RNA sequence: AGCGGCGAGUACACUGUACUUGCUGCUUCUUAGAGGAACAUUGUGUGUCUAACACAAGGAAGUUUAAGGCAACAACAGGUCUGUGAUGUCCUUAGAUGAACUAGGCUGCACGCGUGCUACACUGAUAUAUAUAACGAGUAAAAUAUGCUUGCAUACUUUUCCUCCGCCGAAAGGCGUAGGUAAUCUUUAUCAAUAUAUAUCGUGAUGGGGAUAGAUUAUUGCAAUUAUUAAUCUUGAACGAGGAAUGCCUAGUAAGCAUGAUUCAUCAGAUUGUGCUGACUACGUCCCUGCCCUUUGUACACA
């Protein structure tokens, strides 16, 4: 039926914990050929769950600086970043991501004692933490933040040291070896 | 024979006409094809899906859009179609399928039907911004 | 003297006879102090 | 082919052909521009494969460039008033010339001459 | 890829029913096989737009300049160099002082319009005081339009 | 350099000058110039060249300074020239 | 620092990886071996 | 015959007033033309002093104009109506044919 | 403001179409006169079955549909007598403490703090254009002729708002006119920016980015020096996301982006409105700060 950037309709996924699942929300409802929808999160506890995924980084990798308040740039840089992880890697380029996000979460963080992280912030930090991967990956890299993204899905992804929120998250649970 | 159809959602009102014909439809001079983005040039063919090209192909819709953002040309011009094409098959084609008509749309949507009335607002007194205020010091 | 059309000076408040604060908006030519407790007469409701 | 030193750095050799020529002064892209365009010089190659054909063009280019077609206002320094109309003098030259005309305002010595000696933005950079 | 299925019934009557920037390209590579035109001579010296800033770095900036202004020419039969100079409106930044939009440069789209007049694809008049086609001009260019589609068609 | 700017016609004399006297010139003179011209070369008639022409009084900072007047000192020593001429008076207390 | 040269799946990114290459030259040699961004065939 | 003022009220009678002539008198009167309102607005600081936190206060008018025709005879339209108008109310007089 | 309809078509379809002229079959459409509709609304739940609160639903409208203003009692020895011919008391006027005129100052600067304005780029630097809305706002002087000898006096239109157009000038700007005291002319079948898709670059203190210059050209005002404003060329400081500290902020809002209006002859980098893109998470807490209530202890009452 729809088509995602015209190529994908992700009619197959990971089963990841199946707890992710709501909070990821794929479904029809929430597909979508481009991201930037006019969805509104500001009524209740689900919809900011229900909106799909993918502009839930459309709209969280945005913040550098005076790149700020750049969104349709935003749509750009994720769609050239889903045609290289496709082409540099064999699977799915959602399929992948839902992978990144799934095991890219901190199981738990003390933050005052230590507490399990809910779902939606399991997929919060996770989000953040790639997009702060990137914006440092971006800064004095060399390389662009297109084939930076495409570095660190599947960095964060197939469990590689390389990507920054595999590092972050492993400090976040250090801390409980030394409280809990 | 000839019905005249209104949308309005968000800042664009569109303007339709439902005329006797084999399916001409216009947008001003314009077609469906070069208002640019091809992203809501599907979000208006979802109904022609949901109910078909065949029965389009049997009367014209004429199209007038004029001003507004992209998003509410679009959103508009759907709703405007749809009373367009439910207003013919009360009064002219046929109204068994017009009753499977509504239950069609509806059942992708009720957004398509009517849309939202989601409007801005005035900015408040304080600073630049309708809720914040100007940096304070001690 | 020197006198022209043109300035402040051209022009004050019809009250307190004064150059500084006066609004001409739609050449209402008065000060923002006087003006402010002749809004209600005048017209100005103050609404919304 | 690449990496060719001159007068003015050119190691943006593998940068691009016009830019060899328009990143060697005047990073304003338009007096170094209007020298490109009187060079007649495509931008498609990259100045890797540049010539000192060319470079002698373009030396013979900016000799005086008023006898050229460029008008008279774009030219930098138009007036420069005094007995005649004078010209941007690129480079080691053009600090030479704005040199003198640096040590020219030291007769004039009026307020802004003494400003800008005693250390001060001649708008005022407003340190207020 | 620029094309998508058409089950709604076309007229193909014009050239408003045809792409735009690619119809004004083509109008441009028809434009330097034909040259009818000049480039001019005087273009090359002077950026397109006052905050524009840099040189348009095109060799046919003009040349798409002339072709957008007959396509803004086709749409709108009552035009002026203000029209024309806000539509080429463009930002100009005053370095420590903020952003601000400005129009394009008159003396561009004046000579461009003068060279249309040359032409005779466009004329002046009157009644309807802005640039109005010509019937000539509606037909050379309704022809070209139906070229236009027919060799992307098939 | 000298004696035909001296000799020049105000016509083209503004030319050699920029826009800004350019204006200046062309929209008004005002009658307190006059006066204060046809007394200037009053004085430089009677003083001696041996010496600067004596300063001006009631000090004003729009008396544009036009190369045929060229010697005066000023009631701030900075003597006016052909290179100074286009640049107003100035000369004012902004002590340090 | 740049070091890449011109000098020696046609994708832009794939291939630039594989050879080492600005990405102007890499969609160069793309139209060297086919003869912003681009849908993929 | 057109009319102007800024109380919405003044207009509606005075427009009630208008068509019941008409009416009576069966004349060719062309129909009503209902404008939208102009609003009138300034923004004024409070505080006559500096002194405090920065206040001020916005203001509005509302004008209401709507616009009529009738082919009836000028003077006795003109009476009809000076009979019953208000001075905070303003008329303009015009004449149709067909 | 239109919708038609036909009146002739300019090019195509074939047994209506974009561009045009003109009126009248007609007013949901462009709109406002008017009221209505939202009322824990219906059922499935929590609650002493009371006050209240929940889900689902119709519905544009279920957090009072949201957002705008009005602020009781009492107080401050808060600000203002520099707003007033509102005002007491004291104080002063020809060598004014009244008015005008010349010039100057609040733009001057080791520094510090605000409010802000402009970068640290490739999520970007750059050239082309489509799809772009709203609040908006807008009318006692020119010049000509004569007389005296460019200036003075006297006579005739109205320039003295925004401006559209057609010209000139790279531009700034200059010229002569259409419209309009205004849903009618700017302008509105459409005014900015973040755009757009492809094109130059492809993070190399880089071409990013602009603190910084002299040279000037036109406008504003009689006067721009203290480079008011402003077009070009030359400029190349800091800047690798940030000391101790600290501000504001939960929905078409923050922020980004512009832009209207005021003060206006000229000048936002100020203030007040409007719109576009519609971000990360909270159906919460009393930890800090600061309030409200109850009890309690006071040797405090200027608390």
């Amino acid at each position: 039926d729809i088509k995602l950037f015209k190529k994908w309709s992700y009619e197959e996924i990971n089963i990841a914990d199946l707890s992710l699942v709501d909070c990821i929300a794929v479904s029809q409802k929430a597909c979508v050929y481009t991201p930037h929808t006019a969805g509104r999160y500001q009524k209740k506890r689900f919809r900011k769950a229900l909106c799909p995924i993918v502009e839930r980084l459309v709209n969280s990798m945005m913040m550098h600086g005076r790149n700020n308040g750049k969104k349709l740039k935003a749509i750009r840089i994720v769609a050239y970043a889903f045609e290289i992880i496709h082409l540099m890697t064999g699977e799915n380029p959602l399929q992948v991501f839902v992978n990144a996000v799934q095991k890219g979460g901190p199981r738990e963080d003390s933050t005052r004692q230590a507490v399990d992280v809910s779902p939606l912030r399991r997929v919060n930090q996770a989000i953040y933490l790639i997009c702060t991967g990137a914006r440092n990956a971006a800064f004095r890299n060399i390389k662009s933040i297109s084939e930076c993204l495409a570095e660190e899905i599947i960095n964060c992804a197939n469990e590689s040291s390389s990507s920054y929120a595999i590092k972050k998250k492993d400090e976040i649970e250090r801390v409980a070896k030394a409280n809990r | 024979k000839r019905v005249q159809t209104f949308g309005k959602k968000k800042t664009a009102v569109a303007v339709a006409t439902v005329t006797n014909g084999k399916g001409l439809i216009k947008l001003n001079g314009k077609n469906l094809d070069l208002v640019e983005p091809y992203i809501l040039k599907t979000k208006v063919y979802e109904p022609l899906w949901l109910i078909g090209s065949g029965k389009l192909k049997n009367l014209d819709i004429r199209i007038r859009v004029k001003g507004g953002g992209q998003t509410s040309q679009i959103y508009a011009i759907r709703q405007a179609i749809g009373k367009g094409i439910i207003s013919y098959y009360q009064k002219y084609v046929d109204e068994s399928t017009k009753k499977e008509l509504k239950d069609v749309l509806l059942r992708y949507d009720r957004s398509l039907l009517v849309g939202d009335t989601r409007r801005c607002e005035p900015k408040k007194f304080g600073g630049k911004g309708a809720r914040a205020r100007y940096q304070k010091s001690y | 003297v020197h006198p022209k059309k043109y300035g402040q000076g051209s022009r004050q408040c019809r009250v307190c006879s004064n150059k500084h604060a006066i609004i001409r908006k739609y050449n209402i030519n008065i000060c923002r102090q006087c003006f402010r407790e002749r809004a209600d007469i005048i017209g100005f409701k103050k609404y919304r | 082919q690449h990496i060719l030193r001159i007068l003015n750095t050119n190691v943006d050799g593998k940068e691009k052909v016009i830019i060899a020529l328009t990143a060697i002064k005047g990073i304003g892209k338009r007096m170094a521009t209007v020298i490109c365009k009187q060079a007649n010089v495509d931008p498609t190659k990259r100045a890797g494969e540049l010539t000192t054909e060319e470079i002698d063009n373009i030396v013979h280019i900016m000799s005086t460039p008023t006898q050229f077609k460029i008008p008279d206002w774009f030219l930098n320094r138009r007036k420069d008033l005094k007995e005649g109309k004078n010209i941007h003098v690129i480079a080691n030259q053009l600090d030479s010339y704005l040199r003198e005309d640096l040590e020219r305002m030291k007769k004039i010595r009026l307020h802004r001459g003494l400003r800008h000696h005693w250390g001060l933005r001649v708008r005022g950079q407003h340190t207020k | 890829r620029l094309l998508e299925p058409v089950p709604f019934v076309k007229t193909n009557n014009c050239i408003k029913d045809v792409d735009a920037d690619l119809f004004i390209r083509s109008y441009a590579t028809h434009l330097k096989l034909h040259n009818k035109i000049t480039y001019p001579k005087w273009c090359t010296f002077v950026k397109t737009g006052k905050g524009r800033k840099l040189a348009p770095l095109n060799e046919d900036w003009y040349f798409i300049r002339a072709s957008s202004i007959l396509r803004r020419l086709y749409l709108h039969p009552d035009i002026g160099v203000g029209f024309l100079r806000r539509q080429f409106s463009s930002k100009q930044r005053r370095g420590v002082a903020p952003n601000h939009t400005s129009l394009a440069s008159g003396k561009i789209l004046r000579s461009i319009l003068q060279q249309l007049e040359n032409l005779g694809y466009v004329e002046q008049n009157p009644k309807k005081k802005g640039r109005r086609l010509t019937t000539k001009g509606e037909n050379a260019i309704n022809n070209f339009a139906r070229y236009i589609n027919k060799k992307v068609y098939n | 350099d000298l004696d035909k700017l001296l000799d020049l016609s105000q016509d083209e004399l503004i030319k050699l000058f920029k826009a800004r006297q350019r204006r200046k010139f062309q929209r008004g003179i005002s009658k307190k110039a006059k006066s204060l011209l046809k007394k200037i070369r009053k004085s430089k008639k009677n003083c001696e060249p041996g010496e600067k022409p004596n300063p001006v009084p009631t000090h004003l900072r729009n008396m544009t300074i036009i190369p045929e007047m060229v010697g005066s000192i000023v009631a701030t020593n900075v003597e006016i020239k052909p290179e100074m001429i286009g640049y107003y008076l100035g000369e004012f207390s902004i002590t340090y | 620092k740049l070091n890449h040269a011109v000098f020696i799946v046609i994708t832009p990114s794939a291939i630039a990886e594989k050879y080492k290459v600005n990405l102007s030259v890499a969609r160069a040699v793309i139209n060297h071996l086919a003869d912003s961004q681009k849908l993929y065939t | 015959i057109a009319l102007t003022s800024k109380n919405l009220r003044a207009i509606e009678k005075v427009c009630s007033d208008i068509m019941k002539g008409a009416k009576e008198k069966n004349l060719n009167v062309s129909g009503p033309v209902r404008l939208p309102v102009k609003t009138l607005r300034i923004t004024t600081r409070k505080s006559p002093c500096g002194e405090g936190t920065n206040t001020w206060d916005r203001f509005e008018l509302r004008i209401y104009k709507r616009l009529i025709d009738l082919y009836s005879q000028c003077e006795v339209v003109t009476q009809m109506t000076s009979i019953n108008i208000d001075p905070v109310v303003e008329v303009e007089v015009i004449i149709t044919d067909s």
